[PDB]
Order: C-alpha cells, then sequence, then structure tokens
RNA sequence: UGCUAGGUGACCCAAUACGGGCAUCGGGCAAAACUCGCGUAGGAUUAGCGAGCUGGGUCGCUUUUUUUUUUCAGCGGCCCAUGGCUUAUCCUUAGCCUGUCUUAACGGUACUAGGCCACGGUGGCACUGAAAAGGGGCCACGGUUCUUAUGAACCCAGCAGUGUUGAAUUUUGGACAAUCGCUUGAACGGCGGAUCCAGAUGCUGCUUACAAA
C-alpha cells in the first residue's frame, strides 16, 4: 500500500521520465543492479539509476557502471564527454567512502579493467592517485593474492599499463603492487594462461626498469622477464598445450626488447621468428616491426622472418600511418643489413 | 582445559622417538564460540630441522630453567626409586 | 593408520610410503604418455588441413 | 599475533556483550510469538541455551569484589561461598590469593574440603597465567596442623607439578615439618620425592629425614629400612 | 557411460572394446581394442575404472599399476 | 555447472624422510537446459475457438570477470496494434520410436534387450542442491490398524511373499567373489533384492546303455 510513498521518493530524486521509478525499491539487492544497469543503453538512464541509487552501490556496481559507459560510447550517437567526465568524477568519493573499507581484489579488479575498457580504442581519465590506492587495496591481504587468478592479475596489469602517465611508473605504489603479484604469480607460473604471460610480460617490461632496493627491484624484475619469457618459450611449440598466439608471443618478444632497450639471444626470439614467419597476414603489422627492433637491439638475424617480412614490407600501401611502419621496418632492416 | 602454552615443545607417544619429531607451537588462533574445533600454530620440527616456519600428546622436558633434561633423567631414577618404595 | 609401537610398523609405513610412491611416478609417466599422445594428433590435423587444396577443389566446382 | 591475544579479550568483551543483549532481545521476542504458536516448547531451547552460552554471567565492572565480600562474609557457609567462587571462576575474574581464597580454606573444615579449595586455587592460577604459592602454602600448613590431613598437601605438590609451578624450600620444610608434627611419613616421603622432582637441592635431609626417620623408627622399622635404604639413592 | 549410465545401457561411447576374458586354447586372452577413439577419451578426462586401468596398463599401451599395500590372508572359498 | 589428470599452499593428518586429505587456480573434454524446421489416432451425431484466443512498447524478469565486439521467452504488472487460428477448439482411444511376427516386397500388427518421456495411493507446495525428490520435508484427501477416542502410525507401479478377479501367473533362496555403482587414503575394506548365481515355468539348442582305463 505504500508504493506511493515509495514512489514520491523516487520522484524526489529522478524527473518524472524515468522508467526506473515505476521499477523502484528500497530494498534492492546489488544484484538486481548489476542487472538492471546491465539492461541499459544510455547515459540518461545510467544517470538516473546514479541518482536514485548512490546509496547502494558497491564496487561491482561501478565495474558494471563503466562498461555500460563504455558500451552507450559504441552504440548511444548521442555521447557527451564533458557529462561522463563530470559523472567519472562523482564516482570518486563512493569509492573512497566503501570500495577502499570493503574492496576484495575481484571488485577492485573488474573495475579498473572497466576503467581501462573505458579508455580502449575501437580521453576521458580518472585521478592516477586513486588508481594507485585501488592497485595498493586489492593487494593489501597476500592470502587472496595467492588464491587469485591468471586472469585477474593479468587484467590488473593490463588495467596499470593503460591508465597511468608514464611519469608515475617509478612511484613506490606500483612497485609494492610489483613486488607483491611477483611474489604470487612466480610459484603458480604452470597456471597461467599464455595471454596472461604476456601481459604479465609486457607490464613488468612497461613498469621495470623505472638506491639499493630499486636496483635489487630492476634485478628482481629481470628475473621475472627472464623466468616467464622462458615460461613462454617453453609453452610454444609443445604442442601438447593450448598452443600460444603468434601475435602474443610476437608482444612479448616487444616487451623483452623494451626491457633490452631500457636496462641497458634467447629461445623466445626464435620460436617467435617460427610462429610470425609461418603466420604472417594472421600477424598485424606493427608487432611484428616491433619484433623487428627486437632482432635489432639482440642482433641476432633470422633469415626466412627477414626474407618473409620483407614480403609483407612491400605489401602494404603509401599513407601516413602505413608509410611511418615502412620507413621504421626499412631503418630497422638497414640496422640489421 | 586450553591451549595456550607459547613455544612449548612435546611430542606425541605414537611418533618414533629417534626420529626427532616435535613442535615449536605458535600461538593460539582459536574459536572460543565452538568448543570442539581448535587450532594450534605450530613451527614442527622433524629429524632437528624445523618443518615450517587428538590422544597421545606425550609430555617431554621443559628447558629454560624449569626442568631440564638431564635433571628429568636423574629425577626419572629417582622417580623408579620412589616406586622402589 | 598405526599408533604406539616401533617393531614392524615401521614396515607397514614404509610399504604404506612405496604404493603411494609408485602410483605417483606412474601418475607422472601417465602424464608424459597422454600429452605426447595430444602432441602428434594436434600434430596430425595441424598438419594437413587449412591448406590451398580444399580452395582448388572448390575453384574446381567453381569453373565448372 | 600477540595483538590476538589481547583483542580476544577485547572482541570477546564486546561479543558477550553482543551475545547477552541479542540474546536477551530475541529471548523477549520468542515470548512473545510463544502463546500464540504453542512456542514454548522450542522457545525454552534458547531460554536456557542462549543465555547458558560459554558464561551467563557476566565479568563485573567493578570486578565484583563486594560480591566477594559478600563471599567471603564470615558468616556464610563453605559450600554457599564455594559455589558463588567457583561461579566467579567462571566468570573469569584474576582473585588475590590471601584475600579470598585463604579466607575460604580457613572456612573449609574438612579433608575434602580441602581439596574442593585446592582445586579453586588451581583453577585460579590457570585463570591468573590466562604464580602465587608460598602463603597460601603458609596457611594451607596452619590448615594441616588445624584439622590433621596430609594427603591434601600432597595433591598441591601434585597440582603444582602437573603444569609446573615451583614453590619454596622453604614452603618444603614447612611442608616436610607438618608432616612430621601430624604422622604420616608416607605422606612425608612422597613429599620428599616431589620436592626433589623440581630440581630443587633435596632440602638438607640431616633434619629433616632425620625428624622423618624419627617418626618412622617409632612407627614401623620396615619402611625404616626401606628409607635408609632410598636415603643415599637421593643422595642424602 | 559416464557415471550416470549402468553396464548395459545405450551410450555415447563406441566401445569398451573387443574383448573376451575367457581363456581360449593358448595366448589366452582376447584381442584387445579396437583403436583411436580409446585415446581420445582418455584425453578427454574420462576416468578409468581400476580393472579396464588394469587391462590396459597389462596390454602395454599403458604403464601398470600396483595394487597391494598390505597382505592380509584373502578367502579364496568365497565363491 | 559436473568430472578427471596438473600447480600452489604462514593449513590438517601421516613420515627414521615425505604422501594423502583440505582450500584455491587453471588445461582437457563433457553433461545439462532452452529454442525452432517437419512428422504424427479417429469423430462433423466436434463448428467457431467463453480468451489474451497472437503480436508491438514499457518495466520486473536476483552478478562484473583477458585485447576491436558480445549476453533468450509472456513468465508476471502496465499500456496498447486489434488481431491469431480456422482438423481451430471439444470429445474419447492411446506412452512414443526402434523393435519382434508375418508378407515375396509394399504393408499390417502382443514381447525380446535397449533409446527417451511420464508417474510413484490422490492433490497442492517448499528447503537444500548446479539440477529434486520411488523407502527426504509440510498440509489436505482416500484407505489400514489401535485409543482409556483425545489423536497418532503407515501407503510394495522395489524383491520374495499374501488375498480378490483370472484360464493362467515363480522361491518369504544364496552372495558381494566377477562387474558396475556409492563410500572409505590401511586392510582383494563396508554395502547394494542393481547384478551375478541358483530354483519353479512357456519356448528353444544340445546331449544322454550300463560296465571298465
Amino acid at each position: 500500500m505504500r508504493k506511493r510513498e515509495l514512489l514520491n521518493e523516487a520522484r524526489a530524486l529522478v524527473p518524472e521520465g524515468s522508467g526506473w521509478l515505476e521499477a523502484y525499491t528500497r530494498n534492492i539487492s546489488p544484484r538486481q543492479l548489476t542487472w538492471r544497469l546491465g539492461k541499459r543503453d544510455s547515459l540518461a538512464a545510467m544517470t538516473e539509476g546514479w541518482q536514485l541509487y548512490q546509496g547502494k552501490f558497491d564496487t561491482v556496481a561501478m565495474a558494471a557502471l563503466l562498461r555500460r559507459l563504455r558500451h552507450a560510447q559504441l552504440q548511444d550517437p548521442g555521447f557527451d564527454p564533458l557529462a561522463a567526465q563530470r559523472l567519472l568524477d562523482d564516482l570518486v568519493p563512493r569509492l573512497r567512502s566503501v570500495g577502499l573499507r570493503f574492496g576484495k581484489l575481484r571488485d577492485i579488479t573488474a573495475y579498473l579493467h572497466a576503467l581501462a575498457k573505458l579508455r580502449s580504442p575501437a580521453l576521458l581519465t580518472q585521478p592516477d592517485a586513486l588508481v594507485l590506492d585501488l592497485a595498493v587495496f586489492a593487494t593489501r591481504n597476500r592470502t587472496e593474492l595467492l588464491h587469485a587468478s591468471p586472469q585477474r592479475l593479468a587484467t590488473l596489469l593490463w588495467a596499470l599499463m593503460r591508465l597511468l602517465p608514464p611519469q608515475l611508473y617509478g612511484s613506490e605504489q606500483l612497485q609494492v603492487v610489483l613486488d607483491r603479484m611477483a611474489l604470487a604469480s612466480l610459484g603458480r607460473l604452470q597456471n597461467f594462461a599464455p595471454l596472461d604471460l604476456r601481459w604479465a610480460a609486457l607490464a613488468f617490461a612497461t613498469f621495470g626498469p623505472h638506491e639499493d632496493v630499486t636496483a635489487r627491484r630492476q634485478s628482481r624484475n629481470a628475473r621475472v622477464i627472464k623466468a616467464l619469457c622462458d615460461e613462454l618459450a617453453a609453452r610454444s611449440g609443445n604442442l601438447a598445450l593450448p598452443q600460444p598466439e603468434p601475435r602474443d608471443l610476437a608482444l612479448a618478444a616487444h616487451a623483452l626488447g623494451l626491457v633490452a632497450a631500457a636496462s641497458s639471444p634467447p629461445a623466445l626470439l626464435v620460436k617467435a621468428a617460427g610462429v610470425a614467419a609461418r603466420s604472417l597476414p594472421a600477424l598485424s603489422g606493427e608487432e611484428a616491426v616491433g619484433l623487428v627492433e627486437t632482432l635489432a637491439v639482440w642482433g641476432l638475424r633470422q633469415p626466412a622472418l627477414l626474407e618473409a617480412l620483407r614480403d609483407a614490407a612491400g605489401r602494404w600501401g603509401e599513407g601516413e600511418q602505413a608509410e611511418a611502419l615502412r620507413g621504421r621496418l626499412q631503418a630497422a632492416y638497414t640496422r640489421l643489413g | 582445559l586450553p591451549n595456550h602454552g607459547v613455544g612449548a615443545i612435546v611430542t606425541r607417544d605414537t611418533w618414533h622417538p629417534e626420529s626427532k619429531k616435535y613442535w615449536e607451537v605458535v600461538e593460539v588462533a582459536p574459536s572460543t564460540a565452538d568448543p570442539t574445533k581448535l587450532s594450534a600454530w605450530g613451527y614442527q620440527y622433524f629429524k632437528g630441522e624445523r618443518q615450517h616456519p587428538k590422544y597421545g600428546w606425550l609430555l617431554k622436558e621443559q628447558p629454560g630453567a624449569g626442568l631440564s633434561a638431564a635433571v628429568l633423567q636423574q629425577l626419572s631414577e629417582r622417580q623408579a626409586a620412589a616406586q622402589a618404595a | 593408520t598405526s599408533n604406539v609401537m616401533d617393531e614392524t610398523r615401521t614396515k607397514r609405513i614404509i610399504d604404506h610410503f612405496a604404493y603411494h610412491k609408485a602410483r605417483k611416478q606412474y601418475r607422472a609417466s601417465l602424464h608424459n604418455l597422454y600429452s605426447s599422445w595430444r602432441a602428434e594428433l594436434v600434430a596430425k590435423q595441424l598438419a594437413d588441413p587449412g591448406a590451398q587444396r580444399r580452395l582448388k577443389a572448390e575453384e574446381a566446382r567453381e569453373e565448372a | 599475533h600477540l595483538h590476538e591475544l589481547q583483542d580476544l579479550y577485547r572482541k570477546r568483551q564486546k561479543r558477550m556483550a553482543a551475545l547477552r543483549h541479542g540474546a536477551q532481545v530475541e529471548l523477549e521476542a520468542r515470548e512473545a510469538v510463544a502463546w500464540k504458536t504453542g512456542g514454548r516448547g522450542r522457545a525454552v531451547a534458547a531460554a536456557a541455551k542462549a543465555a547458558l552460552d560459554a558464561l551467563p554471567l557476566p565479568p563485573p565492572e567493578d570486578g565484583g569484589k563486594a560480591e566477594l565480600a559478600a563471599a567471603l562474609a564470615a558468616d556464610t557457609t563453605f559450600a554457599a561461598a564455594h559455589e558463588a567462587l567457583t561461579g566467579l571462576l567462571r566468570r573469569g575474574v584474576v582473585l588475590d590469593a590471601a584475600e579470598h581464597l585463604a579466607p575460604l580454606l580457613r572456612k573449609a573444615g574438612d579433608a575434602g574440603q580441602l581439596a574442593s579449595a585446592l582445586g579453586v586455587a588451581a583453577a585460579n592460577h590457570l585463570s591468573q597465567a590466562a604464580p602465587r604459592h608460598g602463603p597460601l602454602h603458609a596457611v594451607l600448613v596452619q590448615e594441616c596442623r588445624r584439622l590433621k590431613a596430609a594427603a591434601p598437601l600432597v595433591t598441591l605438590w601434585e597440582s603444582l607439578h602437573e603444569h609446573g609451578l615451583a614453590p619454596e624450600a622453604a614452603d618444603a620444610a614447612a611442608a616436610v615439618r607438618a608432616a612430621v608434627e601430624l604422622g604420616d611419613g608416607g605422606a612425608a616421603v612422597r613429599l620428599l620425592m616431589l620436592a626433589c622432582m623440581y630440581g630443587e637441592a633435596p632440602l638438607a635431609g640431616a633434619a629433616e629425614a632425620g625428624a622423618v626417620l624419627q617418626l618412622l623408627q617409632q612407627g614401623n622399622p620396615d619402611q625404616a629400612a626401606q628409607l635408609r635404604e632410598l636415603l643415599p639413592k637421593l643422595g642424602l | 557411460m559416464e557415471k550416470r549410465q549402468a553396464r548395459n545401457s545405450g551410450v555415447r561411447k563406441e566401445d569398451v572394446g573387443w574383448w573376451d576374458p575367457n581363456p581360449a586354447a593358448d595366448g589366452n586372452m582376447h584381442l584387445g581394442l579396437n583403436f583411436d577413439r580409446l585415446k581420445y577419451w582418455l584425453t578427454a578426462g574420462a576416468k578409468p575404472t581400476d580393472k579396464v586401468a588394469e587391462l590396459l596398463g597389462h596390454a602395454g599401451v599403458l604403464p601398470k599399476v600396483p595394487q597391494p599395500p598390505h597382505y592380509n590372508p584373502r578367502d579364496p572359498k568365497d565363491d
């Protein structure tokens, strides 16, 4: 009988064009909220849901909200980036009041994936202090990090690779996160997906080389790259397990070239040469070009790979980014003769 | 009735006595809400070396001034004299 | 499994541990043998399929 | 780690306060739905057990020292004082050995009452380590000469031998002495054994063991012959 | 034949194998499995039970399994 | 979601030296559950469908979780477009298909084993479980017994066995040894009226005089 009082409480927050107000309950579960945000397509509807239900959102609701923001970014035509940015600013104090007091590693990783998903190509930003503090708060306890999934940890790494400016790779909180995650993942190396190893290699290459404790951190990320890159090298060719994608081995090879260029002949480059030179048109060009830069910095010459990439080098057209690919591949070709 | 006993060394009667197996009980993190299930955090020593940094718990010596080992051996001879009466 | 003795229960614990032992090395050889079998299975149906021959048969039918 | 030791009593003070008012508000709720659905039959399961969870009566904010004064009152008999004191041992209060337990054991009148007071004292040192053995031993030697019991003294030495609690060699001297004026030399030689068993030196037995051998010469010379054999087996 | 079905039901499994435990004049056991789907099912995590594991080990296409941890007098007259 | 193998353990048990349970992760293949394309007994002495009888919008339809990309339904509430079917509805028969028998074949019709569904004396409903109840939970019915009558107990379409009807229907058997299942880390462990062995009993294939080595 108190539906009209409930409706007046709904009217006091959101204007009268919303379908949420008939649907409104005070005693909602977060499960239904994750589905109800999963049912909308327009940024007006998530705004309606936010001013109705700011009080009941835990971290899963924020993660589904950011995915729905990306969904509206690619499907709602009337997108305003300014309204999205002020709403994204409104998302902050709810996180600092709740999710930084009750965030398990699953929820926080899901949010950081959602925010990096928003910043993905097919510019919206959050403060980086919240991103680092979410990173240290999700990993503050060792035990749940021991029971974490490889998909979770490499997803967290891809989030930290996409969200952060390059000046903040030397921040100590990222290094504390990398300390915890290396101390977890080096025991369960063999539970890893090769895609998860690809993102682990890329993120430790991105964050690694950025007084005794810091050089020890660089040496520890050196042992992480050498063991993990040999884990991918063992996982390539061993046909008994799922064969890693040549894109992933190529991009982890580029990570090896990045950490070799920053810190200054593994089997990984040889097997990467094989999986590229058998399957070039499945490879995008720029990852292979970065692998040619890795061949440059190692000084090794992979013959059928380089003639195959010569054939790939002819097969591009003329135009700005494509001519930049041709130019840098020609430059690394002259670097290798 | 409780466990507390921080840092004791005992053995189990079923354990082979020259195999040198004995605990350093770390702490007690108990349930006093539930009285049958208990946990005894342990630095177990086996063959002298530490493994990890029911009925039948058997009371060995407690070194540290207390009741020392060779002192226990002399006094065990004097217990044998006590049943000798 | 045993309690409060030291004569011939060591034999029982010895056979106990050796039985579970040799079961575990059986289990390891079991791994290596099935993994080898999966290696030739995906070696065979990664060796020939996906080739241009299916396109040759298709282009022969379509030229007909 | 060690803060979980302080926080177990801290959080458990919170948890027992929590269980008291939570159990009380459900106990006052099931009585409202007692007569409507015949709810007394399963309601008395709660009305007994949820009160009688780990400690029903609370640890007093005073410490219950006035209730101790009601318990150590010299008009109150030994059984009512004993049940009040054991109920306050179940309430987890650390007690003074001389202020409370010594008037209790002066209120003890027979040997089983002394042994019950020793069980109270052992639980008291159990809660105390959760230790003060000297003046309890002195006033119990006073109760030994008052009320002619020797085996509670050996029971005290065994009760402190079980967990490793060591009284004084002067306490051992008074114990062997009270065994000499009381006159049970079997208890005296077991006292001498238990006083040896802590690693303590054997009590300078040229006087005390001489008094024991004097008692056992006048009483029965066979166990005296056994004693003269056992005397160098301690080294005396 | 998963855990659900009985011994004689209609099963998605193709073969428990050409099998004849009866001794036959010499080389007394049967011809063994037909093949190429046995390795697929045992590859796919379908379990063996105890004696098919013994028979597969005994045929030598799999290694054998030690059965006895201890000895107590078995009664042979139960039948 | 469920199994099996791996890898992990600030855990528990076993260990004159090392393996199990227990928690979590992920590789393998897998079930499950839904959807639609068609098939399907006769009856005009069933001719309109007493109905949301179909569709569109709006919600409710109890989770985010790897890169460019990802998540049913009238099922209920509301409007609404007024249509949807016309062997439509309604009746009564009937588990369905492969089978088996026959026919030369097409067909026509009681079984074998086994595929799937349904049901558990009748009817309604829920817990838990990923999924629901043949000796699990609650209520009402109908039976069967007993009460000092107030009320409780039980439900063989499980096996044997009893009784009616019938022309006719079997032993109140043995056993976990073989499977196969459930379970347990000793123990050729525990259990299974599944099954395997024996009985009675139609059909069949197959022997049969004794003596003596």
